[PDB]
């Protein structure tokens, strides 16, 4: 069924599952033509497919070339997402295929279900949560690999860096979402927070700074403050 | 013209013959119906005065034998029977016609409603959907389930309608996932028309039978099938021109004959607002659209 606050801990059990986010697959820059009309120019996107338990990210790069000569691109982007997710599943060994797949946008239910007709024992589910995975392109290393790609490309990451050595999945996921939520509401400030102190660095094989546990609490606090405020700044309270 | 006589009418019932109906009182002198037009399927159906639960009915064809209705007090329904004895039959029916104990199938001559509702419906196919082969007539009621429903429980009492499922492998060609799901032409034309039904007339016939079983018996699985088969054509970009024209006439009369107080349960909003206003064939159903707007604009 649908996924919400109540059944929140199912994500971290031992049934393999993946979240699929498609916000950043079809990305445009709307401009003005010489004649004074408006055209879009596409830039590279990604499917953000993520295992909320292990933190493995299947970052599928969508190269602009995939839209050449196609109509109803916003609609095709959902079928192209479904097609790439189904191929990822097919490439995985059986013992690694998910038992569930949770789409973050309900428009993806039918495209995936149709592409997954061969996988009847995999449940496709929507969610009631307003998750911030759109903000994934505010993570520099992720934005960088997408903008630089010259052909279609899959790139594997772990979005938790090494966190799981010291914290539980549940907790890792709550840090991820708290980080993305801040990056979505006020990117500049969120980033200022993460990189104020030049002494804390981002290991080359990681995505986020190497904070100690105490630093993470300070950092997590500062993000919550930001998220609260921009809600005031936005709603005047 | 042929006759469906009755051994008696022991309980109070409302009897239907095709779109016509009349009230019979408990133990009223009543030996059946006469003047039934030859050349069409018919259905004769029943709703008891006491228990409005369970509408039930028999599809039949007067060319396929002599069929009469005696009440069964053990099973509690009017049953359709079939004698062999032609001579016993002709002369007993004649007796009642003489004492004028039969009502007249009351067809107005300008009216082609029944023909229109049953154009493509043939007893041969009905008997394949309602499997029961020791009888030339077919029993249906309110609560019978379809082959597809029991997929999602008693198969003998099933309606073995053709299974349609838009999110299925049968419907969706590997490699054309998006194409086949937004344009079902492949499914309609190759899988169903060329493959399963062979021609549009067997298709249209199942369509027309489903709708009639929905209307007369309020069979929910039938209404699902009627709606599915409409939806498959309207969601097909490529349909022969003659099917599109016939389908408009077909639906027109089904919407015409529907009771006006039944539209809330037997008509599916999504299917119709799609077929009429969003699908490929939104422009191709002029008469069906015209009447639905003049009679049921609330739904739309
Ligand atoms: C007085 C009760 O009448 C009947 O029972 C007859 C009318 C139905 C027709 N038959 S038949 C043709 O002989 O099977 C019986």
């Amino acid at each position: 069924g649908a996924m919400n606050s109540s059944n929140y801990a199912e994500l971290f059990n031992n049934d393999i599952k993946l979240f699929v986010d498609d916000t950043n697959v079809y990305r445009v820059t709307v401009h003005k033509t010489f004649e004074g009309n408006v055209a879009t120019k596409a830039i590279n996107g990604c499917i953000f497919t993520l295992n909320p338990k292990t933190g493995h990210l299947f970052l599928k790069i969508i190269h602009t070339s995939v839209w050449a000569g196609q109509k109803r691109l916003s609609q095709l982007a959902k079928w192209k997402t479904a097609e790439e997710v189904s191929a990822l599943v097919r490439s995985l060994p059986k013992e690694e295929q998910p038992k569930q797949i949770i789409v973050t946008r309900k428009a993806m239910l039918d495209p995936l279900e149709v592409h997954m007709l061969d996988f009847p024992n995999i449940a496709i589910r929507p969610t009631e949560l307003r998750l911030p995975f759109s903000a994934a392109m505010s993570i520099d290393k992720l934005s960088d690999v997408v903008m630089k790609a010259t052909e279609p490309q899959m790139v594997l990451f772990n979005i938790y860096d090494d966190w799981l050595d010291r914290i539980s999945s549940y907790t890792a996921f709550s840090r991820l979402t708290l980080l993305l939520r801040a990056l979505k509401t006020n990117e500049e400030s969120a980033k200022m927070i993460l990189l104020s102190d030049p002494t804390i660095t981002i290991k080359s094989y990681h995505l986020w700074p190497s904070f100690t546990d105490e630093q993470w609490i300070t950092i997590e606090s500062q993000m919550r403050d930001l998220i609260l405020t921009e809600y005031g700044r936005k709603y005047n309270v | 013209m042929n006759t469906v006589p009755f051994t008696s009418a022991p309980i109070e019932v409302t009897i239907g013959i095709d779109q016509y109906s009349f009230n019979v009182k408990e133990n009223q002198p009543f030996h059946g119906i006469k003047d039934i037009p030859i050349g069409h399927v018919h259905v004769i159906h029943f709703q008891h005065a006491d228990n409005s639960s369970m509408r039930y009915g028999y599809w039949f064809d007067c060319r396929m034998g002599n069929f009469y209705i005696q009440y069964d007090p053990k099973d509690g329904l009017y049953k359709m029977m079939e004698e062999r004895d032609g001579a016993k039959f002709e002369n007993i029916v004649h007796n009642f016609k003489e004492r004028q104990m039969m009502v007249s199938y009351p067809k107005i001559d300008e009216d082609d409603t029944w023909y229109n509702l049953t154009e493509f419906v043939q007893m041969d196919k009905i008997r394949k959907i309602v499997r029961k082969d020791e009888n030339q007539f077919s029993y249906v009621d309110s609560s019978m389930t379809t082959v597809q429903e029991n997929e999602l429980s008693d198969p003998a009492h099933s309606l073995n309608y053709t299974v349609i499922n838009f999110k299925s492998r049968e419907a969706i060609r590997p490699g054309h996932e998006m194409e086949d799901f937004l344009d079902k032409s492949y499914y309609l034309n190759t899988v169903m028309l060329q493959g399963i039904f062979k021609n549009s007339s067997n298709y249209f016939g199942e369509l027309q039978f489903a709708f009639l079983n929905a209307m007369f018996f309020g069979n929910y699985g039938s209404s699902l099938q009627w709606h599915a088969m409409i939806e498959l054509i309207c969601s097909s970009a490529t349909v022969p021109k003659h099917m599109l024209d016939k389908l408009d006439e077909i639906l027109y009369y089904q919407i015409k004959t529907l009771p006006e107080q039944y539209s809330d349960i037997l008509l599916n909003e999504r299917v119709w607002n799609i077929c009429l206003y969003s699908s490929f064939q939104k422009n191709s159903l002029h008469n069906t659209e015209k009447i639905m707007e003049n009679k049921y604009p609330e739904l739309l």
